[PDB]
RNA sequence: CGGGGAAUCAGGGUUCGAUUCCGGAGAGGGAGCCUGAGAAACGGCUACCACAUCCAAGGAAGGCAGCAGGCGCGCAAAUUACCCACUCCCGACCCGGGGAGGUAGUGACGAAAAAUAACAAUACAGGACUCUUUCGAGGCCCUGUAAUUGGAAUGAGUCCACUUUAAAUCCUUUAACGAGGAUCCAUUGGAGGGCAAGUCUGGUGCCAAUUCCAGCUCCAAUAGCGUAUAUUAAAGUUGCUGCAGUUAAAAAGCUCGUAGUUGGAUCUCUCUCGGCCGAAGCGUUUACUUUGAAAAAAUU
């Protein structure tokens, strides 16, 4: 009895997070939007936003370009868009939307100064989901890679305290970014949650 | 199943009594005129000694012609004699717990380079160890807690390769010089 | 007295094997019911979501008001009240929040200050209150 | 101080057969294949799923 | 507070020695984490 | 899961052992088999039950408690890396293969060693010693303390080479550079109620006492130190060693009575067959003690 106690409520809270997971990104939810904010002024924002690109549906604005990515495959839509840190009502309102936010960081140093002060505005707002991803490791000499990215997690460390830093280097390590994102559990923001946006 | 070894022992006790006035006053005072670095190296040799002091004790209640307390109260007392803690005529298991610590601190390296007019000062020999300065026999140590037995005590000589050995000055004199 | 006989082995086990049930301390984690009503489920720490903020008064001889939270257990939905270092660490708590819970510290006994609660938090956010308020980290929200 | 290993050998020859293949080729009397495992393995899995002479013509 | 000096005058009264009543007799030094 | 075994340890014990060695069991739950020397085998098959993938909707296919990796669960646990060079295994084989296994990555679980300064001069302060009854003098010593000077020594690092290694890395060896606030800057806790350590300071308010906050000074351990929880010792507060039951927790209302437990004194080797011995009834049967064999390593 006791044995089957358990996986009655196993089966419960199953069946409760399946549905949660499937909701989003799926055939039956809106699309998973993604926020892609670099960090340095030496991360090539272009260059980065070439790799996510499934079949592409690039929508673009004035300055900004914003695309739809559909990945048949891997049963998950996606909406990607990016946000050049210092705009204040650039970056702020579509955080606020987003249901997963990309940093992008500079592979000698942490971040910018202006980094430094865009953190401070998402941390205080409220943070999505987030994941870290170091873009230019491979620019460095082969010998130190191990050694500077022992360097790298330390000054992270003073604000993500536990985190792990992927790559956007390759098409490979991007595929394995978006699976990364697409399988991931969501941080459920109080104020959006109650309100329709 | 891996090919590697996990057996590793720790080489100190804390003390019950974790603040007494008598206790703090006897384990500084080693610290002072030996020049240790903190009261561990106090109770790593405070812990060595318990260790032969519980083996003499267990070989003791044992009867006196028993064969193995002739094989290793023999083999405890020359472990003994050759690190220099115990007289050549002092050779009983009952002479082993009138032993201190005081003896076994006495015959470190770093002790023993003040002793034999290597250095200025007890702390002055530490650094002197640590910058591999020192050698004994033909080996450079960098270890102060080095334990000298009595056939290294006459060969501790003073690293041909240092500025205080051989002779090539180090890199201090070398930039200085190069000013003039 | 106690039977001295070389072949009392039986009574003489028998009688201390029911006579340890009589020390509270060998039932507790014995009968493993200590356990089931335990908040905690035998666990050092449980981590929960914050419902809402309230006061607990002191004892009579050391008058004070006391503030603590209402906590929601996650693994077994069980509802305990916990305690803040001070009311300064409340500034960095707010409701629906996920924070790290541990005992105040004598094994299930409350505090000898404040009755009624027996739990201190840790965490707030992923981030600890020690960090916080000694300014060394900032807490998403 | 330095402590070591060596080997003489009898012949060039005797030295070909009796030593293991890299410390040859740390003199250059031996050059090894540059592929790696997985360029092995997931080809070897490919030609599992073909039977006949269309095993040679797996990529 | 209060309850520290009713234990201070307790030990007074036993006769052993004691620090003297001060104004930080009683007072929490900081917060406890 | 059991065991070897771990922690603690005056002695007797108490607690632990999912976990690398040994034996067992299992491969989502059950069941039935084929082949084979050996399997009721799941990196084999056939069903049912629970899940779940692809579709042209007819059909096909599945089993990570293997190595990575992800989700979930949670207080709680690392790389979708390189190699068969080591140890061994398999094969038709000296040659092929091995996520067995090895090597790097992460790693303050834990364990060992061990930097963050040393010396000389100058100035004050203490303690000896020579001459003086003393005060005092000591180019008499010794030891400390510096908002004081001085060059001597070195690692931490940056970066050729050699060595290492399957190829590398690390360590070890060495060219070059590398220290004065040597800013190349050591933390974590606790103290004004008991154990190590307070006749402190400044804001905040109740009718001089008194709620809250920020500091100073001191103490301890130190590349470490707090907190929570489980457990051991403290605990002679589970007592065999070794506790108690008048008044403090506790002896039954009284007697008879099975099992169990405990029970007064007494008792000082031999017969045939074979070469003084060997075979044999052994002598009432035990418990006890001593000796000998036999008992996996690793751990101790």
């Amino acid at each position: 009895d006791q044995r089957h106690r358990a996986s009655q409520l196993r089966k419960q809270k199953k069946e409760a997070v399946l549905a949660e997971k499937r909701q989003l990104g799926g055939k039956d939810g809106p699309p998973h939007q993604v926020l892609v904010v670099p960090l340095h002024s030496r991360i090539s924002l272009p260059e980065a936003m070439q790799l996510l690109q499934g079949t592409v549906h690039l929508n673009e604005l004035g300055n900004t370009q914003n695309f739809m990515l559909l990945c048949p495959r891997l049963k998950h839509r996606w909406f990607f868009t990016s946000a050049r840190p210092g705009d204040l009502h650039v970056v702020l309102d579509m955080a606020k939307v987003a249901d997963t936010i990309l940093f992008l960081l500079d592979p000698l140093e942490g971040w910018d100064s202006t980094g430094d002060y865009c953190l401070s505005c998402l941390f205080a707002q409220g943070l999505p989901t987030y994941t870290l991803a170091v873009q230019g490791i491979s620019g460095l000499p082969l010998k130190k890679q191990i050694d500077t990215r022992k360097k790298l997690s330390k000054a992270v460390e003073k604000r993500f305290p536990h985190d792990k830093l992927l790559l956007l280097d390759t098409q490979q390590e991007a595929g394995m970014l978006l699976r990364q994102l697409a399988n991931q559990k969501q941080q459920h923001l109080a104020f959006r949650d109650r309100r329709a946006y | 199943p891996v090919a590697r070894s996990w057996v590793c022992r720790k080489t100190y006790v804390t003390p019950r009594r974790p603040f007494e006035k008598s206790r703090l006053d006897q384990e500084l005072k080693l610290i002072g005129e030996y020049g240790l670095r903190n009261k561990r190296e106090v109770w790593r040799v405070k812990f060595t000694l318990a260790k032969i002091r519980k083996a003499a004790r267990e070989l003791l209640t044992l009867d006196e012609k028993d064969p193995r307390r002739l094989f290793e109260g023999n083999a405890l007392l020359r472990r003994l004699v050759r690190i220099g803690v115990l007289d050549e005529g002092k050779m009983k298991l009952d002479y082993i717990l009138g032993l201190k610590i005081e003896d076994f601190l006495e015959r470190r390296l770093q002790t023993q380079v003040f002793k034999l007019g290597l250095a200025k000062s007890i702390h002055h020999a530490r650094v002197l160890i640590r910058q591999r300065h020192i050698r004994v026999r033909k080996q450079v140590v960098n270890i102060p807690s080095f334990i000298v037995r009595l056939d290294s005590q006459k060969h501790i000589d003073f690293s041909l390769r240092s500025p205080y050995g051989g002779g090539r000055p180090g890199r201090v004199k070398r930039k200085n010089a190069k000013k003039g | 007295g106690k039977c001295r006989g070389l072949r009392t082995a039986r009574k003489l086990r028998s009688h201390r094997r029911d006579q340890k049930w009589h020390d509270k301390q060998y039932k507790k984690a014995h009968l493993g019911t200590a356990l089931k009503a335990n908040p905690f489920g035998g666990a050092s720490h449980a981590k929960g979501i914050v419902l809402e903020k309230v006061g607990v008064e002191a004892k009579q001889p050391n008058s004070a008001i006391r503030k603590c939270v209402r906590v929601q257990l996650i693994k077994n939905g069980k509802k305990i009240t916990a305690f803040v270092p001070n009311d300064g660490c409340l500034n960095f708590i707010e409701e629906n929040d996920e924070v790290l819970v541990a005992g105040f510290g004598r094994k299930g006994h409350a505090v000898g200050d404040i009755p009624g609660v027996r739990f201190k938090v840790v965490k707030v956010a992923n981030v600890s209150l020690l960090a916080l308020y000694k300014g060394k980290k900032e807490r998403p929200r | 101080k330095t402590t070591g290993f060596g080997m003489i050998y009898d012949s060039l020859d005797y030295a070909k057969k009796n030593e293991p293949k890299h410390r040859l080729a740390r003199h250059g009397l031996y050059e090894k294949k540059k592929t790696s495992r997985k360029q092995r393995k997931e080809r070897k899995n490919r030609m599992k799923k073909v039977r006949g002479t269309a095993k040679a013509n797996v990529g | 507070r209060a309850w520290v000096l009713e234990k201070k005058e307790r030990h007074r009264r036993q006769g052993r020695e004691v620090r003297p009543d001060t104004q930080y007799t009683g007072r929490k030094r900081k917060p406890r984490f």
